RNA sequence: UUGUUUUCACUUUCUCCCCGCACUAAUGUGGGGAAAACUGGCUUUAUUUCUUCAAUUAUUUUUUUUGCUGAGGA
RNA sequence: UUGGAUAAGGUGCCUAAAUAUUCGCUCAUGAGAUCCCAUAAAAGGUGUUGGUUCAUAUGAACUAGCCCUGAAAAUGGAUGGCGCUAAAGCGGA
């Protein structure tokens, strides 16, 4: 939290224990940016999840529905609207916690370039004994009307080759540069060698 | 309470060729390739190649997961049994005053059904991926679906039999319709 | 390149508080690399600043500051309580402080 | 040495008798082994059972010794049974239970876990009778059966446990549960 | 007997579980007060509990742990029935297998890292200085090779 | 109702033999039978910085780094 | 008023403090989440976990823990909310 910036890729966390880590980082001032929201885990079979979104969506301001609950389908807004549950967004310092945090779903240029990180305390793999059941968002959304899943997996795609090549790029050049660093180590006085070699550099 | 170790053995006969990596599995043979997958249950399979027989483990196990060992064994017994000697179902279609007109269309899928209790309608089902359909050359009313795969000949078979399901009368008395009488292989 | 720091950074969180009662008396305070109990008793005699800017010159300077000093710790996880000569403005809770190192043992 | 593995339990050998009357002067003398968590407990236990099985009240008797018997061999393995009788909601029973320990209060401590976890018994509704130890071929349970054969082996395949500060919440690469 | 042939093949099956529990197996310690140590089991208790000893080498006792607290290395020396601190000692001095452990990958690193963690003012900045040093040879070379 | 007194079981080894001849989850294995005292246990020394000398209680003596306070004016 | 240390209750976020440790149980196509306190029964289950008897290692009977059926109302809604299943649920340490 001693940064200008977190990069988070969210594919394959657990969507309230990734909900609660980030919602403190807010609170005590960091920005966070978190990409590839289609790909987060819920804890119950699709089916259980689809009933709870129809709970969802069958309450509504029986006088004048312009107005009470907006139910939002895109993944990337259900994660914003869970994270807004657990701040006191109704105050102003609450207020500006919650304007520091954007949302992406699939990983556009800014941030496609930038480094990502994960949070081992909300992964899947570590916190969930492997005969649950368990679903995906993008699949879920899919089923009450969001209608972009495809688009973004054939987006996805691509940004997947360009990575590759340019990962075969930057292996080559480590080691062009390992052979000049073993080459350097002869041509020093002799004690710099030494205290290279004792130190393990 | 847990089973420290529990094991089975599935020999290979002799036309056969496998391949387990990840829990998945290919099986090659004569009348064709088979794919599998068994990445939902904890295994760790061991293939003896220059042997025989695969082997399934389970380390800490519990009655409820024990009994998925043998499930296995026998899906990778059936898949073997599929690429030597293909999977056969025969079937007997039955009338008592409308006889009933199969036609068979399309590279031996595609079956089509008329006259089904004097009907004037024409009903279809298609073969799934690897299936064939075909009418008997011994007797009348005898039709053929076979063909390397347990699973989508018998699901085949039975998309055929619920094609003519009888509508409201009393069924213990109107019995037209389409029967798997035998199962064997070719 | 210039500037050496010869200080460890920290943000000040809240006051010590209950759920619903205030206490501004000390303040909370988080330490960069710190998060244990054991080595936030470390720090506990450090000399604290928090240094912040104005828009007018009140000295010929645009610049004052708050001195503090850290007291104990809180609680299992490496966050301190400390105690300043005036009360930190509410209006400061995600900023940085200096946590210095001037009383050296 | 590591106070977050300890259990609160040990054992305590109790004698007692009645005061010494014009009727009767040489009373009988009474002995018991309890578990408990300190000597006052065992002592409370000692005079709950000599006033509901014998005609012993506290008031009228006198304590003689309170010992606490030590373990002689606390490294080594044993297999030991339980008897047990607790109440449950609706009537009272009584069971045979088998552990393996090093020691009979750490089998004692396991018992009175299980009994909250299995039926809801609080220790409160328990009474435990003869605790001893049992040779290895005259087993009853499958779950003890299983630990001694003639060559024991498994992998293990827990999740790690690491120290809280190096438990890094924020980190640059997702990591692995298989450690082979 | 076996001939060569079923002999390299036992040798060839990796299988996807290695590094057993058994007696001997060397268990770095992961959690608790005695973390960033290594130990030996020597008896199996229950599923979950364990008995370890780390001969008067290492600066652990014979104890019962949680095994949940360990991690198995992929070092085992062949020890027998019930054996003793007084034996263990005898056969991990004879066997030679603690200063193996160090030559491995994460032993060098560990050592390693103590290292760096008890250097002084003086010997950082003669790393820096070694560092600065290198660095000129790598840029001059460099701009030789283009 | 207690203290003696007897009977038979309790150890595994990377050793040997027979049967299944590779059968195991295992760089081994299932059944049957032997050997030894390496390992484990017990005696007599003469020893404690090779190593150990613990834990709880009773009774005593110190120690590292630091927060807050300075009433009075004989 | 200034310091210190607690009670009753709590330690995933709202919200100050454990995504603490160490044992068991539970999967719910209407789970569950503790004084007052804000409802549920008789009768059933070849769900799973322990236990007690009678019968050459298979049958039968019985018993009690969590889960399920019995279980229908009127504006859109309430373990306080989010949510939570290697628990952030229930019984202990
Ligand atoms: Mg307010
Ligand atoms: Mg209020
Ligand atoms: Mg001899
Ligand atoms: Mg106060
Ligand atoms: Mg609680
Ligand atoms: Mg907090
Ligand atoms: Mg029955
Ligand atoms: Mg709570």
């Amino acid at each position: 939290m001693y940064k200008k910036e977190y990069v988070i890729d969210c594919k394959g966390h657990l969507l309230g224990r990734l909900a609660s880590l980030i919602a403190k980082e807010l609170l005590n001032g960091q920005r966070i940016v978190a990409v590839r929201c289609e790909d987060i885990n819920i804890s119950g079979s699709l089916y259980r999840n689809k009933l709870k979104y129809q709970e969802f969506l069958r309450l509504r301001t029986n006088t004048n529905p312009k107005k009470g609950p907006l139910h939002l389908r895109e993944p990337s807004k259900i994660l914003w609207r869970c994270v807004r549950g657990m701040l006191p967004h109704k105050t102003y310092k609450g207020q500006l916690a919650l304007k520091k945090l954007k949302v992406c779903v699939g990983m556009p240029y800014p941030y496609d370039k930038k480094k990502k990180y994960v949070l081992p305390s909300a992964l899947r793999a570590f916190r969930l004994k492997k005969h649950r059941r368990y679903c995906r968002l993008g699949t879920l959304s899919s089923r009450v009307g969001w209608n972009y899943d495809t688009l973004v997996k054939k987006n996805e795609v691509l940004r997947k080759q360009v990575s590759k090549a340019y990962y075969k790029k930057k292996v080559n050049n480590l080691n062009e540069k390992k052979e000049i660093k073993t080459e350097a180590l002869n041509l020093i006085n002799p004690e710099q060698r030494q205290v290279l070699e004792n130190f393990g550099y | 309470m847990k089973t420290i170790v529990s094991t089975q053995k599935v020999l290979i006969p002799e036309g056969v060729k496998v391949a387990i990596n990840a829990r998945k599995v290919t099986v090659s043979g004569k009348y064709g390739t088979l794919r599998r997958s068994f990445r939902h249950l904890p295994i760790d399979i061991r293939l003896n190649k220059l042997k025989k027989y695969i082997k399934v483990v389970m380390w800490f196990g519990v009655p409820d997961s024990l009994a998925c060992i043998r499930t296995v064994c026998t899906h990778l017994k059936n898949m073997f049994t599929g690429v030597t000697k293909k999977f056969l179902y025969k079937m007997r279609l039955v009338h008592a005053h409308f006889p009933i007109n199969s036609n068979i269309v399309d590279n031996n899928t595609r079956i089509e059904i008329r006259n089904y209790l004097g009907e004037k309608s024409v009903r279809f089902v298609k073969a799934l991926p690897g299936v064939v359909i075909e009418k008997s050359p011994n007797v009348k009313d005898e039709i053929y679906v076979s063909g390397a795969d347990i699973e989508n000949v018998s699901l085949t078979a039975a998309l055929i039999h619920q094609s003519v399901l009888c509508r409201n009368k009393d069924i213990r008395k109107f019995l037209d319709g389409i029967y798997v009488s035998e199962v064997t292989t070719v | 390149l210039q500037a050496v720091r010869l200080y460890e950074k920290g943000v000040i969180l809240g006051y010590k508080r209950s759920q619903r009662n205030q206490d501004p008396n000390f303040t909370l305070i988080s330490i960069k690399n710190v998060n244990t109990k054991k080595h936030a008793q470390f720090y506990v005699g450090k000399r604290v600043a928090y240094v912040y800017r104005t828009t007018k010159h009140h000295d010929g300077v645009k610049i004052k500051c708050i001195w503090g000093k850290v007291c104990r710790t809180h609680g299992n996880s490496g966050v301190i309580r400390a105690k300043f000569k005036t009360h930190i403005p509410p209006k400061a809770f995600g900023d940085r402080v200096r946590i210095l190192m001037y009383p050296s043992n | 040495i590591d106070n977050s593995l300890n259990t609160n339990i040990h054992q305590y050998h109790i004698v007692g008798r009645a005061i010494p009357t014009a009727k009767d002067k040489n009373p009988n003398v009474y002995r018991m082994c309890i578990f408990a968590k300190n000597d006052t407990n065992a002592k409370s236990r000692f005079w709950y059972f000599m006033k509901k099985i014998n005609k012993l009240k506290k008031s009228n008797g006198e304590l003689l010794a309170c010992e606490q018997i030590k373990e002689r061999f606390p490294l080594r393995v044993k297999n030991y049974g339980v008897l047990l009788r607790y109440d449950s909601r609706t009537g009272t029973h009584n069971m045979y239970k088998e552990f393996r320990d090093t020691t009979k209060e750490g089998a004692i401590a396991q018992l009175y876990s299980e009994m909250a976890g299995r039926h809801r018994a609080r220790a409160s509704s328990i009474n435990i009778i003869r605790i001893s130890e049992i040779s290895s071929s005259l087993v009853r349970r499958p779950h003890i059966k299983q630990l001694l054969k003639r060559r024991l082996r498994f992998p293990a395949l827990h999740l790690p446990t690491l120290q809280k500060e190096y438990r890094k919440k924020f980190a640059s690469k997702r990591p692995s549960t298989y450690r082979m | 007997e076996l001939t060569e042939e079923e002999k390299l093949y036992i040798s060839k099956k990796n299988l996807l579980f290695k590094r057993f529990v058994e007696p001997g197996r060397l268990c770095l310690i992961e959690y608790g007060p005695y973390a960033g140590k290594l130990c030996f089991i020597v008896d199996i208790v229950t599923i979950t509990r364990v008995i370890v000893d780390g001969a008067f080498i290492t600066g652990v006792p014979r104890m019962v742990i949680p095994l949940k607290r360990l991690k198995l290395l992929k070092e085992r020396i062949k020890i027998n029935k019930n054996c003793k601190s007084g034996f263990l000692r005898k056969t991990v001095n004879s066997t030679k297998v603690l200063e193996e452990f160090n030559n491995s990958k994460l032993g060098k690193k560990m050592i390693i890292k103590k290292k760096r963690d008890e250097a002084t003012d003086f010997e950082r900045f003669q790393v820096y200085f070694a560092k600065r040093e290198l660095k000129k040879k790598m840029t001059t070379i460099k701009n030789k090779k283009n």
